């Protein structure tokens, strides 16, 4: 809903498609209005000229004006060429998105737009397509005091997966995205190394 | 507009730090253009500097809300163009300078952007220096994490080109 | 680019035949404009990756490791890591060709880039994805050796190690970089393209093209003006024809550098802002960080994977 009011009340959003689409009509019609040039002609029309100059006169001039109407065609080509390696990245781009967010949920870092990707739909736009990236973002954290492992009969005991936690009192396991804290027991933890080891290790009961 | 024994061009003299020998009247650039030339009735070097120039831009508030605006000239002096400042990124006309950080809204060039905050209220043209956020400066311990709790669903969008006009 | 004072300036009649091109250099102006605007965005885009600029700890816990040769130096006239300091002393008018200074300049950069250090070496992802966690250098250590399957006692038993080896690196690259000056080929040899493609426009102005005289300003000064116009016509051509062989090529090289500072934006964020197991995509191995540097014209990575050392043939199944 939040994107829907800013689409319609932020219409400059919309103007990776409206800058491309204005640029290209503008190209174009400049063009067009390039047609008025006269290139040091007496006039900037091919059929005015062929009707009102002394023939001689009227195909030097012709011709001045067919070079200056072949480079503007030549400039607008080369524009467009060069727009369309850009416009190619782009499409190259949205096409990989659409493969790897649309139908996925990469773990390419904040690739469509930061959070861990949950999921992403596209949507149909003149000359482009529109995403909707949804992400994962920590809402609320906390500091509590961590240890990659527990020090219990000499040994170094980890978390099979996570951080050791404490609130000051008691120690638990708990995902770095999440803290869910678990008992610690043999079930939780591995054991390697030893307690003259790990950095940090802090005493607490292996159940 | 200069001509010295021929030698001719445009430009501002000043005097130079460097020395030619007997059979250098001027001296060239990396373009061969003029750097210098030598006065044949007092002869000193003396540097061509180019006459004021730069391009001109116009820092405007929407004219929806209001028509305050200040002008950018590149690379010259606010003498040359009340509430002027002077700047490399060119001298915005119609405008204040405060030396405190805050965001950027309409750029001016060289770390400054210039905002429309008012005061006892009208608004005007200030130029600020970019802060670049607030710096948190975080401090950590190899004994505490910050550990998530809950989380949000954060939708954005982005809205890329696919294809151009076919012109034919 | 002013157009009109490259093709001839402060002249009535240049002015009058320069317009009968109509928008043949205006575009061209429009085209430099663009470009110029385009490398502002390819700086925000590599660089203003935090969601605020954060900041080193005010006790430098790296661990053992010295990160104080990448982070810029608060204390110098130049606020440049000893890196950033080798490569920025080695990476280097009238005519109306000019050159405007950049929104971002190297100091903000060098603040962006701290603050993506800084959160490098203590909150990893988090100055990017969310609200910044606390997540001490030593603890995000043993999370980049968790991250490619490697148990964390590797980190304790070798924490002097790990960081030395680290630290012996990053005096390589520094001996590297300071000896070999070639290998900052990849932003020299931007700056002398576009600065040669400029100085040859400029040289290529004096071009007659088969004209009488090489300038503009000296024909309708010396020549009859039916004359003046004829030889006006050719020069100025000769001259348009220049521009846009600049525009020309400054748009493709626009569109080569913005290719390049989207993948440095990508890997500031798999290698910087991550731990990416992309194969070999910011160095080869398995990332374990990144630490992103400033430049002129461009950006600076350090990249750090784990790589197998010695090896040993064991009986399997
Ligand atoms: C070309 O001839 C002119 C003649 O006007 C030379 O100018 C003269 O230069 C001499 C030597 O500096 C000046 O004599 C002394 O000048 C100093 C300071 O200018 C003064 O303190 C002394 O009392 C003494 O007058 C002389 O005034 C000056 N004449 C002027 C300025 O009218 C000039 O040097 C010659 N140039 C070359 C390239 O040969
Ligand atoms: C990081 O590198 C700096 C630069 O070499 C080290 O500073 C040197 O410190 C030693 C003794 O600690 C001195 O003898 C040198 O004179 C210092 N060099 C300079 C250029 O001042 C610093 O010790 C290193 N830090 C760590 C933690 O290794
Ligand atoms: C892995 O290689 C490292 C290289 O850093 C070895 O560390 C060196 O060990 C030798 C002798 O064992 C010492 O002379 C060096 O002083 C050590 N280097 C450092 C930087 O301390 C390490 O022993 C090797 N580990 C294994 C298990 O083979
Ligand atoms: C934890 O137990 C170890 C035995 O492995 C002991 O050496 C150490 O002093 C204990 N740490 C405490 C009590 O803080
Ligand atoms: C810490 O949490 C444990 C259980 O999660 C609880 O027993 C203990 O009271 C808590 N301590 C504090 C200080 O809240
Ligand atoms: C953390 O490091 C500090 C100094 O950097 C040290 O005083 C302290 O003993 C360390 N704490 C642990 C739990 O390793
Ligand atoms: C303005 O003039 C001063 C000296 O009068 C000079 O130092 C400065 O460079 C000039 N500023 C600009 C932007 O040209
Ligand atoms: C997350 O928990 C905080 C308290 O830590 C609470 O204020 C907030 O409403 C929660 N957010 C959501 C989305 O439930
Ligand atoms: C393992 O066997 C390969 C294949 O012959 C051999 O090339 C290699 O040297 C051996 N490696 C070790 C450590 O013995």
């Amino acid at each position: 809903g939040k994107i829907q009011d800013s689409l319609s009340s932020t219409p400059s959003a919309l103007g990776k498609l409206q800058d491309v689409v204005n640029q290209n009509a503008q190209a174009l019609n400049t063009l067009v209005k390039q047609l008025s040039s006269n290139f040091g002609a007496i006039s900037s029309v091919l059929n005015d000229i062929l009707s009102r100059l002394d023939p001689p006169e009227a195909e030097v001039q012709i011709d001045r004006l067919i070079t200056g109407r072949l480079q503007s065609l030549q400039t607008y080509v080369t524009q467009q060429l060069i727009r369309a390696a850009e416009i190619r990245a782009s499409a190259n781009l949205a096409a990989t998105k659409m493969s790897e967010c649309v139908l996925g949920q990469s773990k390419r870092v904040d690739f469509c737009g930061k959070g861990y990707h949950l999921m992403s739909f596209p949507q149909s736009a003149p000359h482009g397509v529109v995403f909707l990236h949804v992400t994962y973002v920590p809402a609320q954290e906390k500091n509590f005091t961590t240890a990659p492992a527990i020090c219990h009969d000499g040994k170094a005991h980890f978390p099979r997966e996570g951080v050791f936690v404490s609130n000051g009192t008691h120690w638990f396991v708990t995902q770095r995205n999440f803290y869910e804290p678990q008992i610690i027991t043999t079930d939780n933890t591995f054991v390697s190394g030893n307690c003259d080891v790990v950095i940090g290790i802090v005493n607490n009961t292996v159940y | 507009n200069f001509n010295f024994n021929g030698l001719t061009g445009t430009g501002v003299l000043t005097e130079s730090n460097k020395k030619f020998l007997p059979f250098q009247q001027f001296g060239r650039d990396i373009a061969d253009t003029t750097d210098a030339v030598r006065d044949p009735q007092t002869l000193e070097i003396l540097d061509i500097t180019p006459c004021s120039f730069g391009g001109v831009s116009v820092i405007t508030p929407g004219t929806n809300t209001s028509n305050q605006v200040a002008v950018l000239y590149q690379d010259v002096n606010c003498t040359e163009v009340s509430n002027v400042f002077q700047t490399r990124a060119g001298c915005l006309i119609g405008a204040e300078h405060v030396n405190n950080s805050y965001e950027c809204d309409i750029p001016i060039g060289a770390g400054i952007c210039a905002s429309y905050q008012t005061q006892t209220a009208s608004q005007s043209i200030i130029a600020y220096t970019m802060s670049l956020g607030a710096e948190n400066s975080v401090a950590y311990s190899n004994n505490s994490i910050a550990i998530p709790t809950n989380f949000t669903i954060s939708v954005t969008t982005e809205i890329l080109p696919v294809s151009m006009t076919k012109t034919s | 680019v002013d157009c009109t004072m490259y093709i001839c300036g402060d002249s009535t009649e240049c002015s009058n035949l320069l317009l009968q091109y109509g928008s043949f250099c205006t575009q061209l102006n429009r085209a430099l404009t663009g470009i110029a605007v385009e490398q502002d965005k390819n700086t925000q885009e590599v660089f203003a990756q935090v969601k605020q600029i954060y900041k080193t700890p005010p006790i430098k816990d790296f661990g053992g490791f010295n990160f104080s040769q990448i982070l810029p130096d608060p204390s110098k006239p130049s606020k440049r890591s000893p890196i950033e300091d080798l490569l920025f002393n080695k990476v280097t008018k009238f005519n109306g060709l000019t050159v405007l200074p950049p929104l971002l300049t190297d100091e903000m950069i060098a603040q962006y880039t701290s603050a993506l250090l800084a959160g490098t070496i203590t909150s990893g992802w988090t100055f990017g994805a969310g609200p910044a966690l606390q997540i001490p250098f030593p603890m995000q250590m043993a999370y980049r050796f968790n991250g490619i399957g490697v148990t964390q006692n590797v980190l304790y038993e070798n924490q002097k190690l790990i960081a030395n080896q680290f630290n012996s690196a990053i005096g390589k690259i520094q001996d590297s970089l300071s000896s070999t000056p070639s290998a900052l080929g990849k932003l020299q040899d931007v700056v002398n393209q576009n600065a040669q493609a400029l100085n040859t426009l400029v040289k290529q102005l004096s071009s007659n093209f088969g004209a009488i005289s090489s300038v503009l300003n000296d024909i309708l000064s010396r020549l009859d003006p039916p004359e003046a116009e004829v030889q006006i016509d050719r020069l100025i051509t000769g001259r348009l024809q220049s521009l846009q062989t600049y525009v020309t090529q400054q748009l493709i090289r626009a569109a080569e550098i913005r290719a390049s500072a989207n993948l440095a934006a990508t890997k500031m964020s798999e290698c910087v802002l991550g731990q990416s197991k992309r194969v070999d995509f910011c160095g080869k191995g398995y990332h374990l960080m990144s630490f992103p540097q400033s430049a002129p014209h461009g950006v600076v990575f350090l990249h750090v994977t784990y790589v197998p050392a010695q090896e040993k043939n064991f009986t399997t199944a």
